[PDB]
Formats: structure tokens, sequence, C-alpha cells
């Protein structure tokens, strides 16, 4: 028994040390929020990533807001297919989806289809998605220039009317606001048709060079975690 | 001319179908009716391992049925003592996104990989008293989905870029590659003799490869969706696969055709992992509906259900001697059944 | 070039697949059982083992 | 009476069974082990201790009508009852504060609330209750209160204006105000968030939740304290009504542990997984 | 093996009509969602329309909404896409692709330039 006890005591000591290390790591693991960055091929994801920062298959970016740890991962050298490796990002705090508001094809329709697929995924039904409508300034120029794209490929835009809840900024004509809110409503229709209530969408109109994007993400994450807590306490 | 080659391919496929049909004078299900059913099987969780924080994605049993390696998306790799549940090592990984892990046959090396496209091998010698990365095998253009060890010096890895490769640990570069697949390769299994190994891809086709010759030998199809798991029959002359269509199929190398298929009308979720018993009579398959099932391979009758998990059963493994079955799930808990 | 090369490779693979030995399903099925009930005596999962030697309790 | 005796016996049995079941369910499952659940398990343990210690002597005295134990034991029992009620109220207030911190500051909750902080707060609340209960006994501040009527052989709680007012205030009113403020802020945030969600296009439930939670506690507790204040001015009242109010407070103590599990879906799912199978 | 074969289509002057039929085999056609995609010359793949398993829900792209129509018949494992009022931009190779998984409303990799679960397709051309 002495020989067996010699190994048993060593095993117990090793287990105690490993448990202490795991307990120490648990605090840091729980105190950091994981985020996923996604978007179209030629979207403005790179510009936003550099703004927040100021051959590998994945890139990670670390930033802090109000002493809150944030960890974000950007998909790197990965194949076009997404239905397999996307399932990994099912426990992230939120999914950041960036779509350009403008080889080029009907990108907006493809973005809508991708957003619908992400929303309807069984494993992603518990994860909220933060939506960024990028390249809004370019949309304004494209609308004011006379040449138009949405009115051509989107027929419902002709019958669309600006919602009364709209809060447009000063100095912009009705046309750009109408188009922006039409795209926003197109996204909200898909995001709200299910009506599950387990996850919600947070649309945003952001320019590529925008300083307050970090604040938008922080507010969205705070709202998501807080809403999860209210749901946990049976209120919502 | 593209039309000529694509018509010759159709002709060859029709000829192969005719040849396969000509050999099917009888079905395994009809012959197996003379076998005595195993009957209901009672299994209970004997040991529960805790310490993981994120969803567990993969695990591997040891060659002595004593130590096992568990990989979680937290970025921590832990080795557990099955009998005493005492952790022996805690390896902090460089990348949190893990997708597979492997245990060397001698137990002196451990390997893992994931979305980083890099396979990292850890040495348990611990001459300095700590475990450190022996070498990292980069080169894959897609996420590393599965990996297995032929020996202490040879490792087979798979990635989601349609390429399977064999790596030399000492030199650290690929020795041979397989390019027969068209979709992402999900899992691979090594034959008992290690001469042959199979791999499943997201195209409903299973390919048989020769490690020494480094080229495809046979191709198997019949699944209605992507293949998520694959495991060899203990004799090494057959293997079973799992797919999203919620039906398992058994393929025989000699017959070049599927002998039997396991399915249930009430089950609609796909299969995540599969494994055979020591004698191969019992087939254990995990399902997305928060439970696992045991199938009688010879009668295609469900002999029991394992429903001790709270979330998706990501991994499933059976000891070499069949003493107990260890299963893992996305709830960060391991259930050992006997 | 890529399309024609892929088609030629597929045709060659099919040709190789069409020139391999194949065994009857019946003998393979018989061998499966010959292995199954041959090794049925070392299956703790198939047949419960008493606690006298079971390491899990 | 036999009927009231049986009613009290079944009430205390239900209290003990529910408290034990809740404590066992919390302890056995590692999933429910959380910093927030520390306050809940402490409150459940406190309720179990109340049911084990204070309830049986009270029901025995009520049924017999005479104290069949030592007078010093009666004094200790009264002090223990005071400490028990103060600790229960403080634990409820701490639970409310923890919920406020989690809701109004989820991201900063981990930094502003650590297990050490929770343990320190719980220990401080328990020590404060013990002090508020025992200090007058140890230092004999009761003698200063001459408003106490002569004891007719049945020992009861002191009613001198200074001590009764100070204790009732510090132990019920300030915690009550804190709880009301916390739940008002919670309701305001919930309504804001509900209107925000409804702003998107292709309520009574939360209001009912908070209303029940506040109303049960208020309706059950306020009558006893107002009766005690009425006694402080030596007003005439039937002792039976005072005993009824005290037993209503004890029924509140019995009822409180089982309401919360129904209102936290983690506990609801744990109960669904554990209780039906037997 | 699962195989999808497209049929029909050809050269037609603008303003005409064409009938495209997709043949499904090797799988339960009724348990999978069906989609239509096209690839114009010099351009990448793009989604056109999709139909649910039971056909209750049908959607079309804005550029073709109101012009084309799709339908399915599980009794024959056939999928159809009726085209009318052709325009010079309609010239493209049309592929019949199947949603990767059954009993689900999500389809991810239909048009990611490498989808294995789609047919060879047919050439559609329009000229004066
Ligand atoms: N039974 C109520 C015990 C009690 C708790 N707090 C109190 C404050 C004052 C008092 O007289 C009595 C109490």
């Amino acid at each position: 028994t002495e020989d067996q006890r010699n190994e048993e005591k060593a095993q117990r000591e090793a287990n105690k040390k490993i448990e202490k290390q795991l307990q120490k790591d648990k605090q840091v693991y729980r105190a950091t929020h994981r985020l996923l960055l996604l978007g179209a091929g030629e979207s403005g994801k790179n510009t936003i990533v550099k703004q927040m920062r100021i051959t590998s298959g994945i890139f990670e970016t670390k930033f802090q807001v109000d002493k809150v740890n944030f960890h974000m991962f950007d998909v790197g050298a990965q194949r076009d297919e997404r239905r397999k490796w996307i399932q990994c990002f099912n426990d992230v705090t939120a999914i950041i989806f960036v779509v350009a508001s403008s080889n080029q094809t009907n990108r907006l329709q493809a973005a809508l289809k991708l957003f619908d697929s992400i929303w309807n995924n069984k494993w992603l039904r518990d994860t909220s998605v933060i939506l960024f409508l990028n390249k809004q300034d370019l949309l304004a120029e494209k609308v004011l220039a006379g040449k138009s794209k949405i009115e051509d490929y989107f027929p419902e835009f002709a019958r669309y009317t600006t919602p009364e809840d709209a809060t447009p900024e000063p100095g912009e004509d009705p046309r750009v606001t109408r188009a922006k809110y039409f795209i926003r409503d197109e996204f909200l229709r898909i995001s709200t048709a299910s009506g599950d209530g387990r996850h919600y969408c947070y649309p945003h109109f952001t320019c590529a060079v925008d300083t307050e994007n970090i604040r938008r993400v922080f507010n969205d994450c705070r709202d998501i975690i807080q809403r999860m807590h209210l749901r946990q306490y049976e209120l919502l | 001319e593209l039309d000529q080659l694509r018509q010759e391919a159709e002709q060859l496929k029709n000829q192969i179908r005719d040849a396969r049909k000509a050999c099917a004078d009888a079905t395994l299900s009809q012959i197996t009716n003379n076998i005595d059913p195993v009957g209901r099987i009672q299994m209970r969780t004997r040991r529960t391992l805790r310490g993981h924080l994120a969803k567990i994605y993969a695990m591997h049993w040891g060659t002595d049925s004593r130590l096992l390696v568990s990989a979680s998306q937290d970025g921590k790799l832990i080795i557990w003592d099955s009998y005493t549940t005492n952790k022996v090592h805690a390896i902090p990984l460089r990348s949190s996104w893990v997708m597979t892990c492997a245990y060397a046959p001698s137990g002196n090396y451990v390997a893992c990989g994931g979305l980083d496209n890099i396979c990292s091998i850890y040495n348990l010698k611990t001459r300095e008293g700590n475990v450190r990365v022996s070498r990292e095998l980069a080169g894959h253009t897609g996420y590393l989905s599965c990996c297995r060890f032929l020996d202490d010096n040879q490792i087979v890895t798979s990635s989601g870029d349609t390429t399977c490769a064999l790596w030399d640990i000492e030199t650290g570069q690929q020795t041979t590659t397989f390019t027969g697949h068209t979709g992402d390769v999900m899992s691979l299994s090594l034959a008992p003799d290690t001469r042959l190994f199979v791999s499943g891809a997201c195209d409903a086709s299973a390919k048989l490869w020769d490690v020494r010759e480094g080229m495809c030998r046979q191709t198997f199809t019949g699944h209605e969706s992507d293949i998520n798991a694959i495991c060899f029959f203990p004799n090494g002359n057959a293997f079973a696969t799992g797919s999203d269509d919620a039906t398992c199929r058994l393929f025989d190398l000699r017959a070049d055709q599927e002998l039997m298929t396991y399915s249930h009308d009430n089950i609609i979720c796909g299969i995540t992992s599969v494994s055979f018993s020591k004698s191969g009579r019992l087939l254990l398959a995990g399902y997305d509906d928060f439970n696992c099932n045991v199938w009688d391979a010879l009668k295609a009758d469900r002999a029991g259900v394992l429903a001790g998990h709270d979330n998706r059963v990501s991994c499933l493994g059976v000891t070499d001697d069949g003493m107990a079955v260890a299963t893992g799930s996305w709830d960060s808990f391991l259930k050992i059944w006997n | 070039t890529a399309s024609i090369a892929q088609a030629r490779k597929l045709v060659e693979q099919l040709k190789m697949e069409a020139n391999i030995d194949r065994i009857k399903v019946s003998k393979a099925a018989a061998d499966l059982m010959a292995y199954c009930e041959a090794h049925a005596k070392e299956d703790p999962l198939l047949t419960p083992v008493p606690a006298s030697e079971n390491p899990f309790r | 009476s036999g009927w009231v005796a049986a009613a009290l016996c079944v009430v205390i049995a239900l209290t003990a069974a529910a408290n034990s079941l809740l404590i066992a369910l919390i302890c056995t499952q590692p999933a429910l082990r959380n910093t927030s659940n520390f306050f809940l398990v402490s409150l459940f343990t406190s309720d179990l201790m109340v049911g084990l210690v204070v309830m049986p002597p009270a029901m025995l005295n009520a049924l017999y009508g005479r104290w069949v134990l030592a007078r010093g034991l009666c004094l200790l029992w009264t002090a223990f009852d005071v400490m028990c009620c103060s600790a229960s109220i403080l634990n409820l207030c701490l639970i409310s504060l923890d919920r406020y911190l989690l809701i109004l500051s989820p991201l900063r909750y981990k930094l502003r609330m650590t297990p050490l902080r929770a343990l320190a707060l719980v220990l401080g609340a328990w020590s404060l209750a013990a002090l508020a209960s025992f200090l007058p006994l140890l230092l004999g501040w009761h003698e200063l209160g001459h408003a106490r009527p002569p004891v007719p052989g049945q020992c009861r709680l002191l009613a001198s204006l200074p001590f009764v007012l100070v204790a009732s205030g510090l132990t019920f009113f300030l915690p009550s105000g804190a709880i009301c403020f916390t739940y008002c802020r919670i309701l305001l945030a919930a309504r804001k968030q509900a209107v925000q969600v409804a702003s998107l296009t292709t309520a009574l439930k939360a209001s009912l939740t908070l209303g029940i939670l506040l109303g049960m506690f208020f309706v059950t507790w306020l009558p006893f304290f107002v009766a005690n204040i009425v006694q402080a001015v030596c007003d005439c009242i039937s002792p039976g009504l005072f005993d009824v109010l005290t037993w209503l407070g004890y029924c509140n103590s019995t009822m409180n542990p089982i309401i919360y599990p129904l209102f936290m879906r983690d506990f609801k799912r744990a109960l669904g997984r554990f209780l039906p199978c037997p | 093996q699962v195989q999808l074969q497209e049929s029909g289509g050809g050269l037609v002057q603008p303003g005409g009509s064409l009938r495209l039929s997709c043949a499904a085999s090797g799988f339960t056609f009724s348990n999978y969602k069906m989609n239509w995609v096209r690839q114009a010359p010099g351009k990448g793949l793009e989604w056109v329309s999709d139909i649910s398993q039971s056909g209750a829900s049908i959607s079309y792209t804005g550029s073709v909404k109101g012009r084309f129509t799709i339908s399915r018949d599980n009794a024959k494992n056939t999928l159809y896409l009726q085209m009318n009022s052709l325009k010079p931009e309609d010239t493209a190779v049309y592929y019949c692709a199947r949603c990767p998984a059954p009993f689900t409303r999500d389809c991810f990799d239909v048009t990611s330039t490498t989808y294995a679960y789609r047919g060879q397709g047919t050439q559609v051309t329009v000229s004066s």
C-alpha cells in the first residue's frame, strides 16, 4: 500500500495544482467577451478592423472599453464554404455582420441570403447578430448622382415610403434616407419573420472611417448581455 | 472536348453501377435473420469528468484504456485518469478554436489542431518538468478537421480544403498528399494495420487511400448529405459512416458496396460521431438530439439509448479493450458508460 | 485547362476503379459473422461483467 | 385546538421539506453553483434554521398557552427570533442588490462583484443582525425601557419605544426602501427595453412578476410591524390577533423559498430534470 | 450517387418563353429545399429563386420577380423554372442546386463557386 500511496499522493497533488490553475483561468475566461467579425468579400471589414486596432486561418484582435475585455476573431484563410466551420462560433457574445450598401454582382441580394442563412441556423438561433450598414457615404453619392442601382434591381423601392419613426440627420436629402431605411427594413423583415425572441438584431448606419464604432459594439454587447440576464430572471 | 470526357465519365459510372449490382445476389439483412438478437442493453454513467468551460469538440482514448485526452474550444487540453478522474496535464493552447485532438500510440506525444490551419504536437517527456510544443505543422489551406497518428514519427491530418496529407514529425513537411475529394474533409480513420485509411468529405462520398502508395483505391457513395464521422470495423474489412441525413451506412471494401444502413423514422437529426465495439457487434453513434444510440450491426435494431448529456454529443470513443465508452458533449462534461 | 485536366483525372480514376478485384457480398457477410461470434467472449459491453473485475463502479 | 395544531404541523413540515429540497438541489448540481446563487442558498439555509429553531417553540407555546421551559431559554428564543427575521430581511435585500448589480451593470458586474465581496457582504449582514439582536441583551439596554408592562408569567417581546423603533426601522424599513428602489429601477429598465424591442416591426407578464414579488412580501410583513408599533404605544388589542399576525409572518418565511425557483428558469429546468423522474 | 440533371433551354429571341426542368435522383426530393442559380459570362454565380419543400413559400429575385415562376412535384422528383419575356441580360448558364441539409430552412453554400450538390446546368442565350 505504501507504493500505491506514493503514486496516489502525487496524483492528488497534481490534481490540486491543475484545479488551482483552471480556477485562475476561469476568471479571465469569463471576464472576456468573444466576438465574430463577418461580412461580404470586398466589404469594409478591413478598415473597421484597423480602426478598432488603433497565411493563418484566423486573426484575433484584442481591445478594451471601459475596463471591459473584448476579444474578436476575424476569419482568415478559409474556403468559400461556411456551413461547417461557422458552427464553432455559437457561444460568442454577438456576431458582427458588415454589408456594403452598394468582379461585382448583386452583392446586396447575396448579403441578404447570407444573413438569412445565419439567422435561421439551428445552432446560431441563440446568438444575436450585430448588423453594420457600411459605405453609406458612397450610397449617398450614388443616389445623388442620378445613376441608381436599388431602384433598378429592387422593384419594391418604388412603392416604399419613409417610416414616420425615421430620425434622419440634417443636411441629407429625402432620397438617401429613404433608401437607407428601405435597406434597414429589408433586413428587419428577415430578422423578425421568425419571431422566436431568443436573439435580436441591432442595425447600424456606420461609415468606413468612423471613430465611434467601438462604442456602438460596446453598447450592443451590453444590451445583449443585459437582455440575456433579464430573460434568465424570467422577466422578459 | 468537355462533352466527350463528361460522357465517358457517365459511361464509366454506369458500368461501375452495373458491376456493383451484378455482385448483389443477396443482402446482409436477409442472411442475418438467423442471428439471435442481442436485446436491450443497459448502460449507466460510471464516471463524470468536469473542468472544461467551453463546448468539448473532440477526444481520444489511450492505447491502455487508462489515459484520455480532451480538447475544448476554451484553448485548454486536459489529460484525465479514467479510473480515478485525476487530471494529469493541462496544456494551454495558443489558439482557442480547436477542432480535433489525437494521442500517440506510445503515449509520448499529443497533437491537436483547428481553425488556425496549424497542427501542433506536444511532447510529454517533460525533461524540464513542463510540457512544450514539440513542433507545429503548417501548410494547410483550410481548417484542420481531424488528425491521427500512424506512429511517434508519422501523423495523418485532414483539412477543410479537400486535401489529406501525411507529415513527418522530424522534418516537419508533407511527404504525400491526397486530392481525390471535392468537399471539405470532416474526419478520417486509420485501419488496424495502418496501411489503409478512410476519410469522409462534405460531398456524400467516402474515399479509401493507401498510405504507402499515396493514392485512392476505392470510392464509396450512397449518403444523402455531408459525412460527419467514419470508423473502421474491428476486422478492418469494413467501415461505417455518419451523415446529416440521420442514417448510418456500413461499407465493405471487398464487396465495394454498402451492406446495411441504420435509420429510424422518428430520428431526423444527423450523426456526429460513430465507433464500433471490440467485436463490432455493437455500433455506437452520436446524434444532435442530446443523446446517443447503440445499434446492432447485424440486425439494425436499436439496442439502447444513452441520454445522459445535456447538449450536442460532439465526440464518442470506445476503449481499446472495450471496458467502457467515453462520450463528450457541448456542455463541457464527459460521460463514461459501462 | 483546369476543366479538361479535372475531367481527364476523373476518367483515369474511374478506369482504375473499374479494374480492381471484387468479392461476393455473401462471403463478406459470412466473414463478418465469423469475426463477430468469434470475438463475442471478450465484449464487456455486449455481456455485462461482474464487479469482481469491473474497474468502473 | 386540534385543527390549528394540525395546520401548524403541516405548515412547518412543508417549510422544512421545501427548504431541504432547495438546498439539496442547489448543492448537488454544479450548474447552479454561481456567485448570485450564494445569496439564495444563504437565504434558504436561514429559512431552514428559522423553521428548525423558532417555529417549534412558538407553536408549542401557542398550543399549551404556557412556557414550559426556562426563562433564560425564552429570552434566548426571542433574541434568536429577532436575529432570524433581521437576517432574512437583510438576505432578501442583498439578493435584490445583487440582481440590481447584474441587471444595471452586466459587463461591470464581474469587476464590481467578486466571490470574496459576496462572502464579505453576507458575513457583514449576519454579524449586523446578530449585533442588533444580542447587544441590548448583553449590555442590558432593556432595563432603560420602563414602558414594558409587568410580566404575567408569559414572556413576550419588549415594546419600549426607543429600542422597538430603532430595531424595526433598521431591520425592516431601510431594507424595504432599498428593495423598492431596486425593483423600481428594474421595472423602468424592463419597460424601456420592451418599448425598444416593440419599436421594430416586420408587457403584463413582467409587471405581474414584480408585482407579485413585492406584494407578497409587503402584505405579509407590514401588518406584523404595524401591530408591533401599535403595541409600542401600549394600545389595547386582542393577543390572538397579534399571534395570528406573527404566524402570518412565519407563513411568509415558509412561502418565500419556493416562489423564487418558479421565477428563475435555471431552477425551473433543474426541477424539471430532477423531480419528475422519481 | 446523387445526381442533378438540368434540361431544356436554348437560344431564343427577346420577348419569348423558355421551359427549364431539373431532374432529381438518388435522394428524397421532398425532404430538401430547392434553389435556382445562374452564372452570366464573365460574372460569378448569383441566386435566382428558391422553393420550400412543400412549395408553400416561394421567393424570386427582384430582377426577375413577376416574370419567372418555379414549381415542384415530389411525385416525379422534378423542379421547374418557367421563363418568359426574356431580356438581353438574361443570358447565363443556369444550375439546379439543392439545399445542403434536409428538414431545415437554412442553406449556406448554394452559390459558393464550388457547391457539389448541383447539376451540370444548361446554356441559355438571347440574341436579336
Ligand atoms: N418576529 C419578529 C422579530 C423581529 C425582527 N426584527 C424586529 C425588530 C423589532 C422587534 O420589536 C422585533 C423584531
